[PDB]
């Protein structure tokens, strides 16, 4: 119990701003090929009317 | 679908659908029951007489009516999560050992938790009270004061009259919780000996009453 | 104990909302159901897409696994389970196996590719409580979380627990595997999430501050973040490096809890199924509810986003799946 | 003045019929939660009532207000057959709803097994077929007019338009077919269900909704049809002394029942109200 | 798995029933085929019966002459022959098949029994390729029309029949190896031209190579190339 808490406490951590920037960068980079985020043309998907 | 392989895949899917239709026909014509209780109770004896695993399923048929009975085996004390799986069962058979005199309060607390469960509303509970014969010799032989555990036993009125008084005291103590709350589900107390063959018959009768009342409420005739 | 909380508070330089306040929010994302997968008898408790993004296996409380052809709606496989109550199902990354588990303390592994039908390849036993989630690492090992507050890495060829993960006080409800498949997360009813190293077999990080019991968990596609959903009608997004929560997805209108959480391919869309008969789509960077997937007649119980991200499948308690696109 | 008021009342009745039936039909058709076997019978009854309204009520109002029929015999025979067919179909649907409730609250453990899609489909097929065959065979083959050519000719002069004339034996036969057996089945089934519900309520109180519900259902079914069918049965044996107004009025009792049927079989039940 | 056939022999013209008993797989879940192979010709699709007998397809040459049936409880397949002609003197093979997404039809073939008395056309231009062990071998084939359907799948199957025994499936849809075939066979094509290549060459690879189209059920096999050593 105490050993697990001690092990978890002694870990490397970064600022929340860096993590937010990393998530923003990944989302912006991969938004070009996201069919849900960017609606794919109706002739370019296997689920069409 | 236009292709030959796709046509054969479609016909395989249609055979799967036919099998599923037959399974649905079997599934509608059966009643699911949840058996709950405790280690000290006689749920194992009940399921044996009628007919690290985490569940045991029992089939029993009465009057050409099929009854699944699921008894959870090795599970933790907390049950607030998997009980959500049993919000569509016909009834919950709650089994209580009446001769313990010590775990009786634990049984009462468990029944209160089950009765007032959010997911178990509109689900009726059938109370089986085992060890009635054991309760009989315990009451007649003395040496175990019922009023000591429950102070209200002395100020209560309805084989030996004392055995019947104790049995109906336990029954009233169980039914006060059911009558405290609920109009959507009902409690069906019973007295069961160590080995009785009428358990399936009374389960059938209680299930018939439960479904009849549910149908009457659905059409607003109650 | 307090030192970790103090360090986490100190590391919080700024909220992610302030950083993402100036970005352009996505518009009202309208998704329509393109296919309805029907045939299940009882309520559907789990589903899992294939890596081919076409096949998906779904588990019903009636005791049935169904492997569909989501493109053509055909039913590829119908596996009858030995136990009626199943609460989880997984589809192998190679597609050769499917797993399920439920009220019985058994993980059933079925081999789809047989010279024979579909036969149970393995029956993993050793868990004390009910299985709530199972996920394949590969064809030989699988991580299963159960109701006895423990997770377990198994060896399917041997059938014995290669590693056990303990530390949760409440029973574990769901788990998700990182894209690198070297470590995973597990959310329990202890109102906390725990990060487990598969190779080390020990807890690495613990995330708290989520009020009610966590019902679902998933990784951000980058693998350095994960979103949890619980029964208090809120979703959290924790970052592995910051060891804290980034944003909170909740609304004053929403009262009932989340049953399933999934991410989009790029991570810009967080899809959360709710007990209120439908699913909500959130902008994962601004916590704005952009899109609602309504059409289910009962509580949503399972979500899934394909690997290519073209479609999202939703299964609920009305025994129907819907493929939104 | 009187004609305008009668036309307005008939138009209001037609509008109410068509509306209520349309909402009921679209509610069972669209919603997947109301696709239970017991609800398809209600949907089919609503379809019967909607068809009766659209295909009969405007023309009946025209022939009852203007007191004449514009079309010829070809359309008159079709209208009479459609009127009889749809009235009998609605009554049969009511009887099958009664039987379904009987199996629901008197054999509860085997309700879903006995009353499934196959059985309700058989009931709907019977309700749509037996009235259809009966009406078409009785009207187009001059079965009712047989043996009463002089009476038919006399009624033609008195009623310049179309009348549902019935003979002595054919009238009794159709009264039995369309109002006795369905009516007796409904009455006996509902009496048994009332007894069961009263016993259950007494048992629950020891440890009323049924009266109001069954009274409403039986009254709606009776005050409409029983006068009309009683007059139709007794009129050939009463030497045809029934005034024309009682017959047009009576013809209006039936349509009022078709109006009320969705309100009493689908709008009286809170589950449908919440769904709609 | 095993599919063993019984029947056949010498019959006068104008006259048997062939049986195919299965042992080792769920016979009811698999569609069945009867495929001919004349001594002077290649393979020839004869009949097909679905898993549930819902759809049955027949050769264009013989439609009312042969009848097909199955019994799942006995796990047996029957082909009753009526009005046998001179041309109906070929080897008969009972071929297992199954059709779902990702399946491998025509995967297992029976040993067969001797018997003595608008559709698309596919021709393999070469009759026999002389090669040497250890060298890549290429076998080409053509189809009368674009064999790629709108689904993106090209329904072409490559079988190898080693001399002295029954054929065994090598390739299905040009991009999928069979279950136990060595990882040295591969296929490619563009809709009309089709090519199977072997990077290495072993002694067991000798035999006859056949190509079949499954776009339409009247099945057009190929001439077959004899891979001489
Ligand atoms: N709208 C009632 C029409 C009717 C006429 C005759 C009979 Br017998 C039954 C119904």
């Amino acid at each position: 119990l105490v050993e697990q808490l001690k092990m978890e406490a002694n870990i490397d951590r970064i600022k929340v701003s860096k993590a937010a920037a990393d998530l923003m960068a990944y989302c912006e980079a991969h938004a070009k090929e996201d069919p849900l985020l960017t609606p794919v043309p109706a002739s370019e998907n296997p689920f069409r009317e | 679908t236009l292709s030959a392989e796709d046509k054969a895949a479609v016909e395989r899917s249609k055979m799967i659908e036919k099998q599923l239709q037959k399974d649905k026909q079997v599934y509608r014509a059966t009643h699911r029951l949840l058996l709950l209780g405790a280690d000290n109770s006689g749920k194992s004896t009940i399921v044996k007489q009628m007919r690290t695993s985490g569940i045991f399923e029992t089939k029993f048929q009465v009057d050409k009516v099929n009854f699944h009975m699921f008894d959870v085996g090795a599970q933790r004390d907390e049950r607030r999560k998997w009980i959500q799986c049993f919000n569509d069962v016909t009834a919950i058979i709650f089994v209580v050992d009446s001769s313990d005199y010590n775990r009786l309060q634990e049984a009462l607390n468990d029944f209160k938790s089950i009765w007032n469960n959010r997911w178990l509303r509109t689900i009726s509970v059938i109370l089986f009270l085992n060890k009635q014969d054991l309760l009989a010799e315990k009451v007649l032989a003395g040496k175990s004061k019922i009023e000591d555990y429950f102070p209200e036993f002395a100020r209560y009125t309805t084989e030996d009259p004392r055995v019947t008084r104790a049995k109906y005291f336990i029954r009233d103590e169980f039914l006060r919780i059911s009558t405290a709350s609920g109009g959507r589900h009902y409690c069906y107390p019973h007295f069961t000996c160590s080995v009785d063959t009428e358990n399936a018959r009374r389960i059938f009768n209680d299930c018939r009453d439960i479904i009849q009342r549910m149908h009457l409420r659905q059409y607003e005739l109650l | 104990k307090n030192q970790i909380r103090d360090a986490r508070k100190a590391c919080a330089d700024a909220t992610l909302s302030q950083i993402t306040n100036n970005i352009d929010p996505v518009g009202r994302i309208q998704m329509r159901t393109r296919r309805t997968l029907r045939g299940h008898l009882a309520k559907i408790y789990a589903m899992h897409w294939g890596t081919d993004s076409r096949l998906l296996v779904s588990a019903s409380q009636d005791g049935k696994l169904i492997i569909w052809d989501s493109y053509t709606t055909n039913k590829v496989h119908a596996i009858p389970l030995r136990s009626s109550w199943v609460m989880t199902c997984a589809y192998a990354p190679s597609g050769n196996y499917v797993a399920c588990g439920g009220l019985d303390n058994i993980c059933s592994i079925y081999n789809l590719k047989t010279r024979e039908n579909v036969r149970v390849s393995r029956e993993l036993a050793g868990h004390t409580g009910y299985l709530s989630c199972c996920r394949f690492l590969d064809d030989n090992q699988i991580v299963t979380s159960s109701g006895d507050t423990t997770c377990a890495l198994w060896d399917i060829e041997t059938g014995q627990q290669t590693t056990t993960f303990t530390g949760h006080t409440g029973d574990v409800m769901s788990l998700s595997l990182a894209p690198d498949t070297r470590l995973f997360v597990s959310g329990a009813c202890d109102a906390s999430a725990k990060l487990w190293d598969v190779r080390e077999g020990m807890c690495r990080q613990t995330f708290t501050g989520h009020e009610s019991d966590i019902n679902a968990i998933c990784f951000f596609p980058n693998g350095n973040a994960f979103a949890t959903g619980s029964d208090d009608a809120t979703c959290r997004l924790f970052d592995l490096r910051a060891d804290q929560e980034l944003m909170t997805y909740s609304h004053d209108n929403i009262i009932c809890g989340i049953t399933s959480v999934s991410f989009s391919k790029s991570g810009r869309l967080l899809l959360a199924g709710y007990d209120d008969f439908n699913c909500n789509v959130w902008d994962a960077l601004k916590a704005d509810r952009a899109g609602v997937l309504a059409g289910h007649d009962n509580r949503v119980s399972c979500l899934g986003v394909t690997d290519d991200g073209m479609a999202v499948a939703t299964g609920s308690w009305d025994s129907f799946l819907k493929i939104w696109n | 003045d009187v004609r305008a008021s009668l036309y307005s009342l008939m138009v209001l009745i037609i509008l109410t019929t068509l509306v209520g039936n349309l909402i009921v039909i679209v509610s069972i058709s669209h919603f997947k939660q109301l696709h239970t076997p017991t609800n398809w019978l209600i949907h089919s009854m609503a379809t019967v009532d909607f068809l009766l309204g659209c295909l009969v009520m405007p023309y009946s109002m025209v022939r009852s207000a203007e007191h004449c029929w514009y079309f010829g015999e070809v359309f008159c025979k079709i209208h009479t057959s459609t009127d009889i067919m749809l009235s009998s179909a609605s009554i049969f649907h009511l009887s099958f709803i009664s039987i379904d409730r009987y199996y629901a609250v008197c054999d509860p453990l085997r309700y879903k097994a006995k009353m499934n899609i196959l059985v309700i489909c058989v009931m709907i097929f019977i309700s749509w077929s037996v009235p259809a065959v009966f009406a078409f065979g009785m009207i187009f083959l001059e079965l009712n007019f047989k043996g009463a050519e002089e009476i038919y000719y006399k009624h033609v002069h008195c009623r310049g338009g179309c009348s549902v004339f019935f003979s002595k034996i054919s009238g009794v036969l159709t009264f039995m077919t369309s109002f006795y057996i369905p009516g007796s089945i409904m009455l006996c089934v509902y009496y048994r269900i009332y007894l069961i519900a009263k016993e259950q309520a007494r048992l629950i109180s020891d440890a009323r909704k049924a009266v109001k519900t069954l009274g409403i259902v039986m009254g709606v079914f009776l005050i409409c049809w029983c006068p009309f069918f009683i007059c139709t049965v007794m009129d050939p044996f009463l030497h045809y002394i029934i005034p024309p107004t009682l017959n047009d009025v009576l013809i209006w009792f039936g349509y009022l029942n078709s109006t009320f049927n969705p309100m009493v079989y689908a709008f009286f039940y809170p589950w449908f109200r919440k769904a709609l | 798995v095993q599919l063993v056939e019984s029947g056949g022999g010498l019959v006068q013209p104008g006259g048997r029933k062939l049986s195919c008993s299965a042992s080792g797989f769920a016979f009811s879940s698999f569609g069945m085929h009867w495929v001919r192979q004349a001594p002077e010709k290649g393979l020839e699709w004869v009949a097909y019966i679905s898993s549930g007998s819902g759809t049955i397809y027949y050769a264009d040459t013989v439609k009312g002459r042969f009848t097909i049936s199955r019994d799942d409880p006995k796990n047996t397949l029957f082909l009753q022959m009526t009005s046998l002609r001179s041309e109906d003197t070929a080897m008969y093979y009972c071929v297992r098949s199954i059709y779902y997404y990702g399946s491998s039809p025509f995967d297992f073939w029976g040993q067969g029994t001797t018997l003595t008395v608008a559709d698309i056309v596919m021709t393999q231009a070469t009759s026999s390729v002389p090669v040497t062990p250890g060298e890549s071998v290429s076998i080409s084939c053509r189809s009368s029309k674009s064999l790629l359907h709108s689904n993106g799948n090209t329904y072409l199957y490559w079988f190898l029949q080693r001399p002295g025994q029954s054929p065994q499936l090598l390739i299905y849809r040009m991009s999928n190896l069979a279950s136990g075939v060595p990882d040295r066979f591969s296929g490619s094509g563009s809709g009309t031209a089709f090519t199977l290549t072997i990077s290495r060459l072993e002694a067991e690879d000798v035999g006859v190579y056949y190509c079949m189209q499954h776009l339409e059920y009247p099945l057009t096999f190929g001439a077959g190339t004899k891979l001489e050593l």
